[PDB]
RNA sequence: AUUCCGUUAACGAACGAGACCUCAGCCUGCUAACUAGCUAUGCGGAGGUAUCCCUUCGCGGCCAGCUUCUUAGAGGGACUACGGCCUUUUAGGCCGCGGAAGUUUGAGGCAAUAACAGGUCUGUGAUGCCCUUAGAUGUUCUGGGCCGCACGCGCGCUACACUGAUGUAUUCAACGAGUUUAUAGCCUUGGCCGACAGGCCCGGGUAAUCUUUGAAAUUUCAUCGUGAUGGGGAUAGAUCAUUGCAAUUGUUGGUCUUCAACGAGGAAUUCCUAGUAAGCGCGAGUCAUCAGCUCGCGUUGACUACGUCCCUGCCCUUUGUACACACCG
């Protein structure tokens, strides 16, 4: 088993993201935006993938299983508190957004804040800190 | 500098090279195997475990942060 | 909405629910920087 | 010959270990007659008086000098473990007594001459001076541990392996050791500033 | 030969294996998703972490017979990193400890101490002693 | 008609407290009573560290103020009347005497 | 009449007391055999009083050691000091003075701390710095 | 490269007292005494390895 | 002022709810052991209170 | 050490220094401990040959004994006492056995004369004079600000990694602090609920009685493998709780997600000589809620030197001065 199989893949694609084949599956999946070590770990656990294998060792069907697990956390008993999009503003649904969907959600939040002239939105627009930090001495880049 | 392109899984040539020469090394450690066979530390540890299972090497002293192995026979 | 000096005028929109009235009446004037004065450098 | 039942780490014997340098013989404690110890951990008071630290075992001095840089300060159990593993690797690679290898490395690493700064008022003037045996031993230990530490940094090779390699390459003047090169550079500068 | 005469690590491994083989433990559904404490960054690496924790807790109760959930939270706590702020002690998960204590009680290994906490039963003493004896 | 009478003595002065304890012990002994103690509890050291300056100028220097409280425990096996009579002896200022049962 | 002694070793805030009495030669700390003492690296310090005097001289005394306070190294040092002192006292009181002197000389010739406590203690810190001697960083401009 | 043994210590030398001046007696020739400047702690009875014995030490100050 | 307005702001906590029992200042109050004295007043009255300087 | 020996137109004195006092280090010697423990015994559980014997745990004995361990009162103890050298037959110094201790044993508190236009009128119902004193510079209420961000500086925290990060297993402190009992206020054990954050219910402690059975670095075994990488955690999104009358300009604390500079730092520059530096955590002050700060505490525990006046300064003496606001003359 120590010898690489002929099917070993050095580079694989998932949601238009390059995934390193040499990295372990748990930490290889983290290259996708919106997926971290905790979420990747639980997704691998729920998909029955063996955590000791590399990203390139597995088969494509296992990547599809991982993606369905990620896209339907509720179906696999992943709790609501474990998701990065809880109680959505418009739909009010709980889901794990990833890749360009995460950027779309972030842009929607920022533009919604800016449209109503909310203070946080104005701070975002001006390029200043939004979480109350002092700005006299730190955060100097331009 | 140039990054080291260590392999996480053996190819047939490197695996045969391991099985041939590694049992003849005076000192065997994961770092030594990684530097010689040009393999990752994890693959070096797995190869050391495999060689120990085969009985071709012996354990001089085992520690979490340092494993020292040597050829079974002179 | 009083900001400490004046009552700022706004119209309530559906998107502003669950927010504080303070969030729409800025209490400070945004900073626009003039040239540094005497004693800014050589510290 | 003097026979001592005390064995370092219960694995190594101080018998047949002899210092072969009259200059630094009196400032190295690695013999069966000079209070051998089981471990290089002795929690003694060696800074009370001048020259007292010369009575500390050389292995203990190496262990102490292995605790350099803030992140490692006070972590003596780790240093003792590193020394133990380095000694095991040295015995494996060279088939000699590790204590003898350490003694030879210390002897060969210590500089004999140095250039001391002289004058004043922003003048760069140096004059060659001799090195006392105790300072020679201190410099040897410092150079050996510095070489091991610099080799281990940002490298998959463990600290124990680097220390063992440095000690082996210093026991013989291989010039591949960091300590040997540093000593040669120091002596070259001293000769230039004669 | 008793538990005090064997290495804690080896005894913990042996007793975790024995507990898993027993089949009386009822692991909660969240064992594979929760961390062992707020101070942790990742879930336990070992899939058998629940049985190991139960064995360690049983050994602790065997040595001392007045421990409660808070005591076990302290016992398995540790430093918590705070990014750019210094570290401070942090307690571990209390739900895991409560569930493990209840499961161990269900097996008659421990019971409620009259003074509070949990105490090792005679059956628990016998089981741990036999496991320690078989380690050799 | 025998009870374990508990006497607690607290004071800031060691000499006065010790003298009062010795007087109580000798009084109890003179009546052929059983005396256990005096037991010296760990000294309580109230500590306050305050800056010397009434302002913020100068080297920050601090005053370490300590108030030490010494406590003693004496147990007598006798009736309430005899212990009440014994404790009636003159007590110097700064020593607090409390008598209780068990 | 029971034949036993109780001697204590000290190192910083660590206090260990050894109960030595007639027996078959068992040495246990807090009910655990002395062979399992932690950390494993300090087992040599723990066993030094035994490795110098050999196991035979301990073959007629049962040693039970209780330790408290201090840390992992201080507790080990206190334990070894207590073992040495307890053996010396037991030999003095129930064995010929000649053998007691011999074992005391053997122990002292190796390390004097095996019977004499180290008096070093933590120095109180002074205001104006984080440590006893270390002062706050000074700036002039 | 000769060996000499320190017979007595004359005292500290240099602007900061960095070096100590000592009188050393050559081991090979017991009737030849030389002046040397030594860096680092040194006491009577010490032996130094002289890479060259031609020079005579002079006060650095 | 009007009863419902004059001094109507709650003062159940914070520096504004406490003052020095000696001078009435609200700053640098020592609340340890119930002294409730400002640091200056406490440093003035320490000897009378019974606090001694040993080191 | 203006500390002493001595020299001596000085002789006798008074302050500072020392002495002093606090803490720490030794006492198997004294007094005494059910608010501290040990020992043996009686009973009980477990293991081992299972009765008797051995090992390990739990519970009682105010008529089992005792004070080694803990506490704190009284005392003892070091005086360089002793030995060898140097020094004026001095004052003294170096080394050395013994000793817990031989730098004044270690660390502190206290601390002279004469001064500064040094700080404080924003600690004070300390205070002169000046200003104001009802449309108030008084007082109170609402709201905002003291935190505002092209930039420069000071004290710091976190790092740049494998002497490591993460996940298990493992187990060693000290200084301290804690309630109005109202259903209950402060420290909080135990049980239940919850992934966490938190919530509910029995209760203990005005305290060597309860929290307190009370840390981390570290030790141990695995994963990671030189990749800004599972280093680093800045910035930001969503969402959930607690404090508070009120949390927006995020009070703080959780969950998932995002994953910036930083690869060891130029000229310059700080602190430090032993249980010290450094690393590691803990308690208290501030505190309804907030510690990267300060004051203390302990744990692991070093390198180097034990010298000098080169730099920066200080003390004494001699000497020059056109200085005395005193060379920033
Ligand atoms: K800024
Ligand atoms: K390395
Ligand atoms: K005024
Ligand atoms: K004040
Ligand atoms: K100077
Ligand atoms: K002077
Ligand atoms: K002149
Ligand atoms: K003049
Ligand atoms: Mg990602
Ligand atoms: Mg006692
Ligand atoms: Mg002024
Ligand atoms: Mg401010
Ligand atoms: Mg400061
Ligand atoms: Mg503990
Ligand atoms: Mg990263
Ligand atoms: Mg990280
Ligand atoms: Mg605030
Ligand atoms: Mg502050
Ligand atoms: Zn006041």
């Amino acid at each position: 088993s120590l010898v690489a199989n002929e099917e070993f893949q050095h580079i694989l694609r998932v949601q238009n993201t390059n995934v390193d084949g040499k990295q372990k599956i748990m930490f290889a999946m983290t290259s996708i935006k919106g997926i971290g070590r905790r979420f990747a770990n639980i997704a691998c656990k729920k998909a029955d993938i063996d955590m000791n294998k590399r990203a390139g060792e597995l088969s494509a069907a296992e990547l599809d299983s991982l993606m369905v697990v990620v896209a339907n956390p509720r179906q696999f008993k992943i709790p609501d508190w474990f998701l990065n999009r809880q109680k959505d503003y418009k739909d009010g649904k709980f889901s794990q957004v990833t890749s360009n969907a995460l950027d779309m959600k972030l842009r929607d939040d920022l533009e919604r804040l800016k449209k109503i002239r909310n203070h946080r939105g104005l701070r975002h627009y001006w390029g200043l800190r939004v979480r109350g930090q002092h700005t006299k001495t730190t955060g100097r880049r331009g | 500098k140039e990054k080291v392109n260590n392999m996480v899984l053996f190819d047939k040539a490197t695996y045969d090279k391991l099985l041939s020469e590694a049992p003849k090394y005076k000192l065997i450690t994961p770092s030594v195997l990684s530097d010689r066979l040009r393999i990752s530390g994890s693959l070096a540890r797995k190869a050391i475990r495999d060689l120990m299972a085969r009985g071709s090497i012996r354990m001089v002293s085992a520690h979490a942060s340092q494993q020292i192995y040597t050829r079974a026979t002179n | 909405i009083y900001n400490g000096k004046t009552f700022n005028q706004i119209e309530v929109k559906p998107e502003m629910i669950s927010h504080y009235l303070a969030e729409f009446s800025i209490s400070y004037k945004p900073v626009k920087h003039g040239r540094p004065g005497i004693g800014a450098t050589h510290s | 010959k003097v026979h001592s039942d005390v064995m370092l780490f219960n694995r190594w014997t101080y018998d047949d270990v002899q210092i072969n340098d009259i200059s630094v013989e009196d400032y190295i404690t690695a013999t069966a007659s000079k209070h051998p110890v089981y471990m290089p951990h002795t929690a003694g008071r060696y800074q009370a008086k001048r020259f007292r630290k010369a009575q500390c075992p050389i292995v203990e001095r190496l262990t102490n000098s292995l605790m350099m840089h803030g992140r490692n300060n006070g972590k003596k159990l780790m240093a003792v473990r590193i020394i133990k593993h380095a000694m095991e690797i040295i015995h494996l690679l060279t088939d000699q007594n590790p204590i003898q290898v350490i003694v030879d490395a210390v002897i060969n690493s210590g500089p004999r001459e140095d250039a001391t700064r002289i004058g004043s008022a922003g003048v760069v003037r140096r004059q060659a001076v001799d090195i006392s045996p105790l300072r020679r031993v201190n410099q040897a230990i410092y150079l050996l541990t510095t070489g091991a530490r610099e080799s281990a940094f940002r490298n998959i090779k463990t600290i124990a392996e680097c220390l063992a390699d440095e000690l082996i390459n210093a026991a013989k003047g291989s010039s591949n050791s960091y300590a040997i090169k540093k000593k040669d550079e120091i002596e070259r500068v001293a000769k230039a500033n004669r | 030969r008793t538990v005090k005469d064997v290495s804690p690590h080896e005894f913990v491994k042996a007793y975790a294996a024995h507990l898993k083989r027993s089949g009386k433990m009822e692991l909660p559904e969240w064992t594979d998703i929760v961390k062992t404490g707020k101070l942790k960054e990742l879930a336990p690496y070992d899939p058998d972490w629940y049985y190991i924790r139960a064995a360690s807790m049983a050994r602790k109760i065997y040595l001392r017979g007045g421990l409660g959930v808070g005591g076990f939270r302290r016992i398995y706590g540790g430093n918590q990193r705070n990014g750019s702020r210094p570290r401070h002690f942090c307690k571990s998960s209390g739900s895991v400890a409560r569930n493990i204590l209840q499961q161990l009680q269900n097996m008659n290994i421990v019971d409620f101490d009259p003074k509070g906490g949990r105490r090792i039963t005679s059956n628990g003493q016998r089981d741990l002693d036999q496991v320690a004896g078989r380690i050799a | 008609q025998i009870h374990k009478i508990r006497i607690t003595l607290s004071s800031k002065n060691v000499k006065n407290l010790e003298k009062v304890c010795a007087d109580l012990v000798r009084g109890a002994k003179d009546k052929r009573l059983r005396v256990k103690g005096p037991v010296r509890m760990p000294t309580k050291v109230l500590n306050i560290t305050t800056r010397k300056s009434p302002c913020g100028e100068g080297t920050n220097t601090w005053d370490r103020f300590e108030l030490r409280v010494h406590k003693r425990v004496i147990d007598l096996f006798s009736s309430a009347d005899v212990v009440k009579q014994i404790t009636s002896i003159t007590i110097e200022p700064g020593v607090e005497v409390e008598v209780t049962i068990a | 009449a029971v034949e036993s002694v109780q001697c204590f070793g000290r190192k910083k805030t660590a206090v260990a007391v050894t109960h030595c009495k007639r027996g078959r030669g068992l040495i246990k700390i807090n009910g655990v055999p002395i062979e399992l003492v932690q950390p494993e690296i300090l087992r040599y310090k723990a066993f030094e009083p035994i490795l110098l005097l050999g196991r035979h001289r301990f073959a007629g005394v049962d040693m039970r050691i209780r330790v408290k306070g201090g840390g992992h190294t201080s507790q080990i040092y206190a334990i070894r000091q207590s073992i040495a002192k307890a053996l010396v006292a037991f030999y003095q009181k129930y064995v010929d003075e000649q053998q007691k002197k011999e074992i005391k000389d053997i122990l002292v010739r190796y390390d004097r701390t095996l019977l004499v406590a180290d008096p070093r203690r933590c120095e109180p810190k002074k205001f104006g710095g984080r440590g006893a001697r270390a002062r706050f960083q000074k700036s002039y401009r | 490269t000769k060996h000499a043994i320190v017979v007595k210590v004359m005292g500290r030398t240099g602007s900061r007292g960095q070096v100590t001046q000592v009188r050393v007696k050559f081991l090979d020739d017991q009737n030849r005494f030389i002046m040397r400047n030594v860096k680092g702690p040194v006491r009577e009875g010490d032996v130094l390895t002289l890479l060259e014995s031609e020079r005579e030490a002079r006060r650095l100050r | 002022g009007h009863s419902n307005i004059w001094n109507a702001h709650p003062k159940n906590y914070g520096p504004g709810s406490r003052t020095c029992r000696v001078c009435g200042n609200p700053h640098a109050i020592i609340r340890k052991y119930g002294l409730m004295c400002c640091r200056q007043c406490f440093r003035s009255n320490a000897k009378e209170i019974g606090f001694i300087k040993y080191r």
